[PDB]
DNA sequence: CCTGCATCAGAGCCCAAAA
DNA sequence: TATAATGGGAGTCTGATGCAGG
RNA sequence: GGGG
């Protein structure tokens, strides 16, 4: 943990990379609906490296 | 921006007959200035070729035209009898700071 | 004595080879190889036999064994389960079926339930030719055409929707 | 630059080789380069000597020797082989019912050998062993707790070299004797010694009371035998008292110099205390065919006088640095080495007894097995034996010299209590009373002091300088505890003029009781005021001026520094900095006096006035354990002329031989924004910029290839359903290419692995089928990148089987290993520390533009929040930052020795001539005082900082003088509102770097028998969510986030797929299910023979296995 | 009846945990 | 499947409670 | 042994 003067009282800064694997399932699914990928499995693969 | 020496992979190499370590050769490379006497021109390419018992300074670059090295006195590397050394550094124009993960030039 | 029982006569080979290498390395001032113990030991023995007997004599470790010195670590915490399906992969089952069976229907569904009798979903029903000879519709070298031209609308089918192209890994 | 240095202390001897404690031991214990019959008994001499002869037949033995080791430092280091020596002994096979004599030298196995620097190579790993500080042997007389008038007496021998004994004064008035926590009365054992009733009263009687309590008729009544095997029955109930096994019961017990072992420092104390003198190292002897005493009277003796109250008899301190000792390497070692002995000699007298009483030899009589596993489980798995400090040289040296209370023969956590962990009036000198772990361990584990050395006994002594009249001579006398307590001891900055004692009071110590005393009276002095601090504490200067709490942080964290690629020696030092890069062995002398004759990258060759053109290798990016680089860099040029002594190549965390821990960086102390909040740094881009605080860093990978029994795992290129976009930085092998930017994902070493019975189920053949791919025989198991983590390739080493040297564990073909390098730029996250404690994690990265500045246009580097000096109470950093100030302007560096050091005033003499250069430049230069500067000395005169009156160069010198200077916004370009204090101060980057700690999972590995997930950042783990936890999300009743946790975030197994199902296919999680575990502790009740059965309201059984556990 | 006296079951959380 | 062989080796401190004992 |  690192000091955030800038925050509101409600707010916390998290690291991108860390929200990406916490909401990975939501990540595919949203990839898809828009469209960065074609399906929920292909989208996963792009994730890894 | 960039550096390749001949027989050199990576960063963390180190040169028969040079005393510096390669890391400390590029931070002697990151103090070089290169005045661009032509507006038009934004990437050249300085060569270098030593020998010997010399301690390589800025000037030993060879000469292209229209780019002037302005402190022509920083040292570079010390090579002892059979040291060799040949490199190609890539000058750019640019504003800022640009960390080299970020180029990968 | 052991977790994994031994054949009495296979425990004796073992204790041959214990004693012969604590010569050998009594002699030799150090440790002997493979090749050294296959040589004491006669006819027969290659290293490459020495060394199977010595993966076999192997005796298991408790999953219990404490790591580090504050008491309140396993061994068996650091081991993953490799037998149950992850999430993602009970998923991704889930998820297969459902593409296979909406691809089978939308060529036809006789001609999915030909090819489906043909290998099985939750059964695997592949033989080759005899029992084929039974409830398809058809007589017996007709269901391997049909097999083809099921697998072949397949195929021109895939090329659309592709979405089954991922699942190779 | 100059190096300027204070203080008036001359030192009259040099800091003792520091890793002496680790060396010398071993040494001692091994005594290889001693030729045999020169040996001393002792060490591994002294092991032999003990277990031998061997009796039925007698195995004899004659000498041992040690070999030569197999294989160099660096070569183990390489294979994960062990650095050991060949042990070989010649032995002497008598048959003691012929004549006949075999000899032979049979092989033992190896043993390991200690390095130059006190480290062991085990398996591959360099690893110290930790000395164990514990109660010495010895007889101690202490107060009895329930009885305020009586006292116990105990003798303790060496740990698991005897049993404890107890002599309490039972309150019916005879005296009691206590072994193996079973009592008796003392006047039967007194028989069995052959004594009467006459010896007892005539020796003791003087006590009326007391030693007519002690006297017993029925005991009397039997001659020494009868009384010897009345006591075995009481011991031993059950077995048969036949007289030859009890004589061996209690020989073994007590006069047996084999099963029985007072120390060699167990002897002088006894001896020394009771007034005897002992023949041996046992409590009695078998002579003449009965049994003689030698302690047990003298203990009565002593006890007895104690109750009495007679002059010359005192209860014992048990926390007394005289009678606690150190257990060092070789003994640690020789104690493991006397049990790997003994069990061959069990498997010796087997022997002598089962095939044939005559052809044998001693070849075939001795299995060395007992031996070697006895030796290998000491190094590989004693609690004493740790994975070696390397993050910087301090680091190791710092934790070879470490003692220990804890482990193998000392205290547990649990077991453990304030007596032991407080400071004791005697660790002056000897035992560092700052460096100690904070938490848990608190005094169990210290260091040692740097002037200290432990004596052959055991016992830590300290240099003192004898004082003759008021004269101070140069002869030095190292002083045990118990021998220091007789003297009169003077402080050492005691005023002196010559070598006379200069003040007419002197400040001293009797007992460690401080007292004023006339020079008459003055007995001697201490060395130096660096001989009470570890080598560790040493290093912080101004420690006069810092809060011991806060000291402790300042030395423990010099241990973390990591080396720094641009690594510099702090401007102010306390000059022991240049002394442990020395002794450390991390850089590189001269052997003798000569000239240069080559100087690379790679290697420095020396022609020596003997003619001999020695080449030194230079060590060039070695991965220590913690990853940090070890490497060495030259710091001479071709044809420059050295002398015996001189540096050659500079070491990690090292700069011309000072030792650099970190950077000395411009820094403010002033608030900033609320980034300073609570500890938080903020730095200057500045930093970054010029490669300030990076570090190069290394994380080793590997892979095996193994046979199986479905056939070979193969290293290969060629792995299945892979792009050629994946596989660009591979070899032809398979193996990634050496100077390739490998990230996370990337293949390192491609590996393929045949597939199990799970050979692809029927949903699979027919998809393979429609692809018209056959179904591979291998499956893709390579080698890649964890979450995080990725760098350049720097380094390969592949080891197959049938390759010359390398056979690996059975069933291995080949393992791989790829070495990955990065550098480390500073990042928010990672974490600083100065030397007194102020520690603090970096929270912003400013530009240039936005950090304060001087006027003349210089931007600060660090801004410290001024909140966490007062609470601290560590003033050394601010005293640190001015001294600082002045060499900024005046370009030097100082050496401020600690308590004998720079003063206020010569301080501010130094910070006067910098404000000529910071100032003088300027008035030549054409300019004028500022605007603002005007605006702030108005502001500075209503504070009292600078006087009313005066010239602006007069109040800002004023300020200068007072370490603060005019500070502008870069923001603003507004003055701040007062003058801040600005100087140079040394500040070191952490091992804590967030590169290391930031992890998160999604879902991962699951534990076999309760289905959770794993733990820790290496397994991809999950989070502990413990009792604690539940109770938050509990008194918040926040129900449904705390099931889920219970539940689908856990071992919900119907739950936790079905869950992550709805969120790819976007609808709501479902209501959770059965939790396994709980299923698990339904099992395990029944596996104890309890019916534990859920029921409904009906209270009807529910069946919770869904119909699977039920015939 | 009452009191010594033993045998037993307790001794903070999370993370690295370098096997 | 046969001289005769016949009894072992080894290691803190707290508070609560159910027990043989002046 | 090390972090809070
Ligand atoms: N329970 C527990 N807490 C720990 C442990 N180690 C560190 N801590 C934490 O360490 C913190 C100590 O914070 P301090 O800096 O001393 O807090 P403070 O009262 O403001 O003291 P100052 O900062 O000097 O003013 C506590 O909040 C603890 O939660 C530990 O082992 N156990």
């Amino acid at each position: 943990i690192v000091v955030g003067p800038q925050l509101k009282l409600h707010q916390c800064g998290l690291p991108k990379r860390m929200a990406l694997e916490l909401f990975k399932p939501f990540l595919l699914k949203k990839m898809e609906e828009k469209g960065i990928a074609p399906n929920v499995k292909a989208a996963r693969r792009m994730l890894e490296r | 921006t960039s550096v390749y020496i001949e027989d050199v992979l990576h960063e963390f190499s180190t040169i028969p007959g040079v005393k510096e370590d390669v890391v400390e050769i590029i931070l002697n490379l990151k103090e070089l200035v290169v005045r661009f006497l032509n507006p038009s021109l934004q990437t050249v390419t300085l060569l270098l070729k030593a020998e010997g018992p010399k301690e390589v300074k800025a000037r030993d670059f060879l000469p292209v035209a229209d780019v002037e090295i302005m402190n022509p006195d920083l040292h570079i590397a010390t090579l002892e009898e059979g040291g060799r050394l040949n490199m190609e550094v890539r000058v750019d124009r640019g504003v800022g700071y640009v960390p080299a993960e970020k180029h990968g030039i | 004595a052991r977790t994994i029982r031994i054949p009495v006569h296979m425990v004796e080979t073992i204790n041959k080879l214990s004693r012969t290498a604590r010569q050998l390395q009594q002699e030799l001032g150090r440790e002997p190889t493979y090749e050294e113990i296959a040589e004491a030991m006669g006819p027969g023995w290659d290293a490459k036999r020495v060394e199977e007997t010595l993966k076999i004599a192997q005796e298991p470790v408790s999953l219990e064994t404490p790591i580090g010195d504050e008491k309140d670590s396993f061994y068996g915490d650091f081991i993953p389960d490799e037998h149950l399906p992850s999430p993602v992969d009970a998923a991704t089952q889930s998820l297969l079926s459902e593409e296979l069976e909406k691809a089978l229907s939308k060529l036809s569904e006789r001609e999915a339930m030909v090819l489906k009798l043909r290998k099985g979903l939750i059964d695997g029903r592949e033989h080759t030719l005899e029992e084929v000879g039974a409830f398809f519709g058809v007589t017996r070298e007709r269901i391997r055409q049909i097999e083809n031209k099921a697998l072949r609308k397949l195929k021109y089918h895939e090329s659309r929707t592709r979405k089954l192209r991922d699942f190779l890994d | 630059m100059e190096i300027k240095r204070f203080g008036r202390i001359r030192e009259v001897i040099p800091l003792p080789p520091l890793t002496e404690i680790q060396v010398e031991s071993y040494r001692r214990a091994l005594q290889a380069d001693v030729p045999p019959e020169k040996r001393e008994n002792v060490g591994i001499q002294a092991a032999f000597r003990e277990t031998f002869p061997i009796e039925e037949l007698v195995l004899d033995f004659l000498e041992y020797r040690l070999g030569e080791p197999p294989f160099p430092q660096d070569e183990c280091r390489e294979k994960d082989l062990t650095y050991q020596a060949p042990l070989y002994a010649r032995l002497q096979l008598i048959h003691k019912d012929t004549g006949l004599i075999k000899e032979d030298e049979v092989f033992l196995g190896h043993i390991p050998l200690m390095t130059e620097d006190g480290s062991f190579i085990i398996n591959g790993a360099d690893r110290v062993i930790v000395s164990q500080i514990h109660r010495s042997p010895g007889v101690y007389f202490t107060p009895d707790p329930a009885r305020p008038g009586r006292y116990i007496a105990s003798i303790i021998p060496l740990p698991k070299r005897g049993p404890w004994i107890d002599l309490e004064v039972e309150p019916n008035g005879v005296v009691s004797m206590k072994v193996n926590k079973r009592k008796f009365p003392l006047v039967l054992l007194l028989r069995v010694l052959g004594y009467d009733q006459e010896t007892l009263a005539r020796e003791l009687g003087a006590y009326g009371e007391l030693v007519q309590g002690l006297m017993d008729e029925s005991v009397f009544a039997m001659r020494p035998e009868e009384a010897l095997i009345r006591l075995f029955t009481l011991l031993r109930p059950g077995d048969p008292p036949k007289r030859d096994k009890a004589v061996a019961y209690v020989y073994g017990l007590i006069a047996d110099p084999r099963r029985y072992d007072l120390g060699e420092a167990g002897r002088y104390k006894a001896e020394e205390k009771l007034g005897i003198r002992l023949s041996g190292r046992t409590l009695a002897r078998f002579e003449d065919g009965e049994f003689k005493d030698e302690v047990f009277l003298p203990t009565l003796r002593y006890l007895f006088a104690l109750t009495a109250g007679v002059p010359g008899h005192e209860v014992d301190d048990i926390d007394h640095l005289g009678n606690r000792r150190i257990r060092t390497v070789g003994e640690l070692m020789t104690d493991q080495f006397r049990v790997g002995l003994a069990r061959l000699a069990r498997g010796v007298r087997e022997r002598m007894l089962m095939g044939s009483e005559d052809s044998l030899t001693p070849a075939k009589l001795v299995n060395s097995r007992p031996l070697e596993a006895a030796i290998r489980e000491f190094f590989s798995r004693s609690q004493l034996s740790q994975f070696k400090d390397e993050t910087n040289p301090l680091s190791s040296l710092r934790h070879k010299r470490r003692i220990s209370a804890l482990g193998p023969g000392g205290l547990t956590r649990e077991r453990a209590g304030f007596d032991v962990r407080d400071v004791h009036r005697t660790h002056y000198g000897r035992i560092c009373p700052v460096e100690t772990p904070e938490g848990a361990n608190i005094g169990l584990i210290t260091s040692l002091a740097a002037y200290a050395r432990v004596d052959e006994l055991g016992f830590i002594r300290t240099p003192y300088r004898r004082v003759v009249g008021g004269v101070v001579t140069d002869e030095v006398v190292y002083m045990t505890a118990t021998e220091e307590d007789r003297y009169t001891i003077a402080q050492a900055n005691t005023p002196l003029e010559g070598n006379r004692i200069a003040a007419e009071r002197v400040v001293a110590r009797r007992k460690g009781e401080p007292v004023i005393v006339s020079p008459e009276e003055v007995e001697f002095m201490d060395v130096s005021p660096k001989q009470v601090f570890s080598v560790n504490t040493n290093l912080i200067p101004f420690l006069e001026h810092d809060d011991a709490n806060r000291a402790l942080m300042g030395s423990n964290m010099q241990t973390q520094a990591v080396p720094l690629i641009r690594a510099q020696a702090p401007v102010v030092m306390t000059g022991l900095e240049e002394r442990v890069v020395r002794d450390s062995l991390a850089a590189l002398y001269a052997e003798e006096d000569g000239e240069v004759a080559k100087v690379d990258g790679n290697r420095i060759v020396v022609r020596y006035e003997d003619g001999r053109l020695v080449e030194y290798p230079l060590r060039r990016f070695y991965r220590s354990n913690q990853g940090t680089a070890l490497d060495q860099r030259p710091r001479v040029v071709v044809g420059q002329r050295v002398r015996k002594g001189d540096l050659l190549a500079d070491g990690p965390a090292s700069e011309n031989g000072f030792l650099a821990l970190g950077q000395n960086v411009l820094v403010a102390i002033m608030p900033f924004d609320g980034y300073n909040f609570e500890d938080a740094i903020v730095i200057s881009e500045e930093l970054l910029k010029r490669d300030f605080y990076t570090s190069i860093h290394i994380e080793r990978y590997e892979i095996e290839a193994r046979d199986t029994k479905l056939g070979p795992e193969r290293i290969t290129r060629d792995i299945p359903h892979l792009s050629e976009a994946a596989l660009r930085d591979l070899d032809e092998e398979g193996v990634v290419r050496i100077g390739a930017e490998v990230k996370p994902g990337d293949i390192l070493v491609g590996r393929t692995s045949f597939k199990g019975e799970s050979e692809p189920t029927p949903e699979e053949r027919l998809l393979r089928s429609i692809f018209g791919e056959k179904a591979r025989d291998v499956k893709d198991t390579s080698l890649r990148v964890p979450p995080g983590e990725g760098g350049i390739v720097v380094r390969t080493v592949r080891l197959r089987r049938g390759d010359p040297g390398v056979e690996l564990k059975p069933g291995v073909r080949e393992v791989v290993r790829v070495y990955v390098a990065q550098k480390r730029k500073l990042q928010v996250g990672d974490k600083l520390a100065n030397r007194h404690g102020n520690k603090g994690v970096v929270a912003k990265i400013l530009p240039v533009e936005d950090m304060p500045h001087l006027p003349d246009g210089t931007p600060v580097d660090v801004i410290l929040n001024p909140l966490g000096v007062p609470s601290r109470m560590n003033l050394g950093q601010i005293l640190e930052t001015h001294l600082g100030l002045a060499g900024y302007f005046l370009g030097q560096r100082y050496i401020s020795p600690i308590f004998d050091g720079a003063k206020e005033p010569e301080i501010k003499e130094l910070l006067a001539q910098a404000f000529e250069v910071y100032f003088g430049k300027r008035k030549g230069e054409g300019f004028g005082v500022d605007k603002r500067e005007v605006e702030v000395l108005r502001r500075a005169e209503k504070l009292g900082l600078v006087t009313p009156g005066k010239t602006p160069e007069e109040q800002l010198k004023e300020l200068f003088l007072q370490g603060k200077v005019v500070l502008y916004d870069g923001r603003t370009g507004e003055p701040i509102e007062g003058p801040i204090v600005v100087g140079q101060m040394f500040i070191m980057k952490l091992y804590h770097m967030v590169e290391d700690k930031m992890h998160a999972r999604s879902t991962g590995p699951y534990s076999l028998i309760t289905q959770q997930p794993l733990g820790g950042k290496a397994q991809f783990g999950g989070q502990r969510f413990g009792e604690m936890e539940v109770w938050a999300l509990e008194a918040y009743g926040a129900a449904h986030t705390l099931q889920e946790m219970l539940t689908l975030k856990s071992d919900d197994i119907e739950g936790r797929n079905a869950a992550y199902e709805a969120i790819i296919k976007g609808e709501d999680v479902p209501e959770p299910s059965v939790p396994e575990s709980f299923r698990v502790l339904v099992k395990e009740l029944q596996a104890l023979a309890l019916d534990v059965q859920t029921l409904d309201e009906k209270d009807n059984p529910v069946d919770i296995f869904e119909g699977l556990a039920s015939k």
